[PDB]
């Protein structure tokens, strides 16, 4: 929601997700910053088409959006015998999308 | 001119590759290891690469470890006069911007412009910054994206944005102790992490040593540096005319 | 470090002498000496050490 | 209702240019307090900048403010009925019975 | 960055502060000049640049070939006030006997330093026994696990030499980096393995 | 302002007039009984020390916030100052 | 009771000249006495009384005139002529009583505002505006209050004041 200037009202602008219908994301391992946004995209497929009320107006868009990824484990790529929940950082929910 | 004619009576030379490396810089002595890869990374390489798709890397770039308050400090001083238009920055700002590239607040009726840095700016230009042990954990995957392709992408608050900043990076940051040890290896002493290093070249490390003939003769060399005026060491090239003859280099696709 | 403050600066020493002469500008008989002082470490001991009960 | 937002006991100069010429200190919260009481509730489940407030109302039975105008004393006779929780559940009885809340002890 | 330091002494130092209580016993009671001093260094800073002769550098090599029995940072900066004082007591030229004065005052900065960061013999010791301590459970242990409970019961008694937890948690943030161990809260961790 | 006096500096016939309030307008040049009514008149303009001025200044009450009633605040209102 | 403290204050109602000096060595005068404790007698209506009676010696708090709003500034004012320097306190009760509580209130710029007066003549509009600086000559009475409950005495002292330097030296 970028603000309004003076004779305005509070208008509605968006990002990423509502331009690419059918694109590219990137979420690999922003590793301080990855509890800031993901419990915004793992609700774009589960909850898909997903839309927001902050301070405003209460609509739905629609997002039929495409989500391809290049996570990168901490270290090597057998970081261990022991399974995946052992080598990422993801928890499984998010990873089970 | 003659001028014009200088560099072709000079690309006639033979022992030019050694002419260059002695050539460099007075404020060190020794070491010709260290001076051969910093005249590499002064002139380009090639960038073209295969059709429809991926641009390759621009060029190399080559770090410098060691003790501080050594000659490390004079490449650093020495580069950033006689490179074009090349910055220098220390990187402890690690959270405000310049780095860490971070989008300014609305000012004078707009939100979402774009900032400065010293890394954006690196057009012909090979930006110089130190001490990578000492800013924070985010940084570190930030210029770790500007390595491998030479654009930065951003969204933050405000559209997406792809700026192509092809850039050449050169670095010189800091031993876990001061002290480079020996039995080891450098996968202890290198104070990062493990991808950024296969993400680079090789660094080229300084060593010391407290040896008693060393210092008289570097004593003896410095002294000279600080004279008011003992110019008797000649460098075979000046500034300018090694400075066109690199612009004569540059300009083949061998 | 257990209760007391202070390791004796002459900045303590300066304002010693200042309340004295303070003290010596209201009671002022013309009378410096001895026994005006002994009024002022009379205030700083009794200052001091409040803590100790 | 206790929604601590700065206008608890204030006016937030509020004047609305009243008809081209005239500033008005518009009553916030004390106008109706007055000889009455009022009730709050979500005291730990609030920001600093109300806190600050309830300190000069307590000790002092007026508010006196000049944001972008006057200074002005006026009187108001108050009585807050309080309403908060405990933090860490029922952790009551097996650590201190004080610092319960752990709200600055300027207003206990 | 900075050439010398120094630090104030301070003692009970009975002569001494009984004759510091004189200074302040005075002036409360009742050439040095304001200006003229003043225009003594603001002409005799830029009009004459004194030179550097031989004179110098023979007795220069002389002090630093038994001073190493920093490197340089402590070279440059010890001509310079060695110039300004020749330039300083004799507004002409260069002096011979003007580094006597230098190595006086540098002697005196060093003098600060008898006694981790630029200081390593804490650093020889505490990076090999802490390498011991992992060698021996992950010789006992069939698995990787290696618990929060055991490592203040095992490292903070074997040797009273270390302190309890102002360095021990900085000592494993460099085996995270040296292929050693991982974190997993405050709790269970995961070691090395073969 | 309490008084005025224009000059032409042709007639030197200084118009009086009273003061009104705080907006005001000056007048014309061919009013007057010497420098007008020919074919060439005076050209009016003003005179500071021929124009006698007074004192002025401006302030605002409030109430003694003890005989205020239980409800509204206390409004302001306008003084002024004349003489001395 | 406290027939101690009620004289230790009597004598800084007087101050005076410290040294006619002359010369250019401006002395420090005006010693500045501060308190701690956490009485159930209301401190403050204790301090404050006595400043309500003594010359030239104005009130504060921690809320309104704080550390930046302490000096003068320069500020909005009406359709008349703006960018008047208001002031707080300090730039107005010169050579009198700094009556202050509150001292945890608005700290990040009280803490300047301490130092600054505790310095000899430094009290100043370092702002874009200009860079004059007038002067500094007025006692200093602090009342601290402590930590949660009480100071505890048997724990080390220093636990609620927050200015080791402005303090012991």
């Amino acid at each position: 929601v970028r603000k309004d200037p003076i004779t305005k009202e509070w208008t509605l602008e968006g990002g990423a997700l509502v331009l690419a219908d059918k694109g590219v994301c990137l979420i690999d391992e922003f590793d301080k910053m990855n509890d800031q946004d993901r419990t915004s995209i793992h609700e774009a497929m589960e909850q898909q088409s997903i839309s927001i009320s902050k301070a405003g107006i209460v609509t739905t868009l629609q997002a039929r959006c495409s989500i391809i990824a290049a996570a990168n484990p901490n270290g090597g790529r057998y970081n261990s015998t022991l399974p995946l929940a052992q080598n990422v950082s993801l928890t499984e929910p998010i990873l089970s999308r | 001119s003659d001028e014009i004619n200088e560099l072709k009576e000079m690309v006639k030379d033979e022992h030019i590759y050694d002419k260059l490396v002695r050539s460099i810089a007075p404020a060190v002595f020794g070491h010709e290891a260290v001076k051969k890869g910093i005249l590499l990374q002064m002139l380009g390489g090639v960038h073209k690469s295969t059709v429809e798709g991926i641009k390759l890397r621009g060029d190399i770039n080559i770090c410098v470890v060691g003790d501080p308050s050594t000659s490390k400090s004079q490449f650093l001083k020495y580069v950033v006069g006689f490179a074009p238009r090349s910055v220098y920055t220390s990187g402890k700002a690690s959270s405000a911007a310049g780095l860490t590239a971070a989008v300014v607040r609305d000012e004078e009726g707009g939100d979402y412009t774009i900032e400065a840095g010293a890394l954006m700016l690196a057009d012909n230009g090979i930006c110089c910054i130190d001490e990578f042990d000492k800013m924070d954990i985010s940084d570190q995957v930030a210029i770790h994206e500007a390595m491998e392709q030479q654009t930065i992408s951003i969204a933050k608050a405000g559209i997406h944005a792809t700026l192509n900043a092809r850039t050449s990076i050169l670095a010189a940051a800091n031993p876990v102790g001061g002290r480079y040890n020996r039995k080891l290896s450098l996968r202890g002493n290198l104070n990062m992490t493990a991808p950024i290093m296969s993400r680079f070249d090789l660094f080229f490390v300084i060593l010391d040593d407290c040896n008693e003939k060393i210092d008289t003769e570097l004593a003896s060399h410095i002294v000279d540096l600080h004279m008011k005026r003992d110019e008797a060491i000649e460098p075979p090239f000046s500034a300018e005319q090694l400075r066109r003859y690199i612009k004569y280099a540059r300009t083949f696709k061998p | 470090s257990k209760f007391s403050f202070g390791q004796a600066t002459p900045r303590t020493l300066l304002g010693i002498i200042r309340l004295s002469q303070a003290l010596a500008k209201l009671r002022l008989a013309d009378m410096v000496d001895i026994d005006d002082v002994e009024e002022a470490l009379r205030l700083v001991r009794v200052s001091k050490e409040s803590l100790y009960q | 209702t206790g929604r601590g937002s700065s206008g608890v006991g204030l006016t937030a100069a509020v004047t609305t240019d009243r008809e081209t010429g005239e500033r008005r200190l518009e009553a916030g919260a004390m106008v109706l307090a007055d000889r009455g009481v009022v009730c709050i509730d979500e005291f730990d489940k609030m920001t600093d900048v109300d806190r600050v407030a309830i300190h000069e109302v307590m000790e002092q039975q007026t508010v006196t403010i000049a944001k972008a105008g006057i200074h002005t004393t006026l009187n108001a006779r108050c009585s807050v009925i309080a309403a908060a929780n405990p933090v860490f559940g029922q952790y009551d009885v097996n650590r201190d019975p004080h610092q319960n809340i752990a709200l600055p002890d300027s207003l206990l | 960055r900075f050439d010398l330091v120094y630090l104030v002494l301070d003692k009970v130092d009975e002569k001494n502060d009984r004759e510091l209580a004189k200074h302040l016993t005075n002036l409360y009671l009742e050439v040095l000049p304001v200006e003229f001093l003043t225009m003594y260094i603001s002409y005799a800073k830029e009009h004459i640049h004194p030179i550097i002769t031989e004179a110098a550098k023979t007795e220069l090599v002389r002090a630093y070939v038994g001073m190493r029995k920093a490197t340089t940072r402590q070279l440059e900066s010890m001509i310079r006030l060695a110039e300004a004082h020749a330039k300083m007591k004799l507004k002409n030229v260069v002096e011979l006997e003007d580094v006597q004065e230098a190595v006086r005052l540098i002697r005196s900065a060093i003098k600060d330093y008898a006694t981790q960061t630029g200081k390593s013999v804490i650093q020889r010791k505490l990076q090999e026994d802490l390498s011991r301590e992992i060698m021996n459970v992950l010789k006992d242990q069939a698995s990787d696990s290696m618990s929060f409970n055991e490592l203040i019961k095992q490292i903070n008694e074997h040797s009273q030499d270390r302190v309890e937890s102002s360095d021990i948690q900085e000592a494993l943030s460099r085996l995270q980096q040296e292929d050693k161990v991982i974190v997993l809260g405050e709790g269970v961790r995961r070691s090395v393995r073969l | 302002v309490e008084v005025i006096a224009y000059t032409c500096d042709q007639c030197g016939y200084e118009v009086f007039q009273e003061v009104n309030s705080r907006t005001f307008t000056p007048l014309s040049e061919c009013t007057s009984e010497e420098c007008s009514q020919n074919q060439t008149k005076g050209q009016l303009f003003m005179s500071t020390r021929a124009s006698k001025f007074s004192a002025f200044q401006e302030c605002k009450i409030q109430e003694l916030s003890q005989q205020v009633p239980v409800g509204h605040i206390p409004r302001s209102l306008n003084i002024h100052v004349n003489g001395t | 009771g406290n027939l101690d403290v009620k004289k230790a204050l009597l004598l800084l109602l007087v101050g005076g000249v410290d040294k006619r000096v002359g010369d250019g060595m401006k002395i420090r005068g005006d010693i500045n006495v501060c308190l701690m404790g956490d009485p159930g007698v209301a401190k403050s209506q204790l301090l404050k009384a006595i400043c309500k009676i003594s010359p030239r010696g104005v009130y504060t708090t921690g809320k309104g005139s704080s550390g930046v709003g302490l000096t003068a500034a320069v500020m909005k004012d009406p359709v008349t002529d703006e960018m008047i320097l208001e002031g707080g306190a300090l730039v107005l009760a010169d050579n009198g009583i700094c009556c202050i509580d509150e001292f945890d209130k608005m700290d990040e710029s009280d803490r300047t505002a301490i130092h600054e007066v505790m310095e000899q003549q430094t009290i100043s509009i370092s702002k874009a505006g200009i860079n004059t600086t007038l002067n500094a000559r007025t006692s200093i009475l602090a009342a601290a209050n402590p930590l949660y409950g009480r100071y505890n005495p048997r724990l080390s002292p220093l636990d609620n004041i927050n200015l080791p330097a402005a303090l012991l030296s």
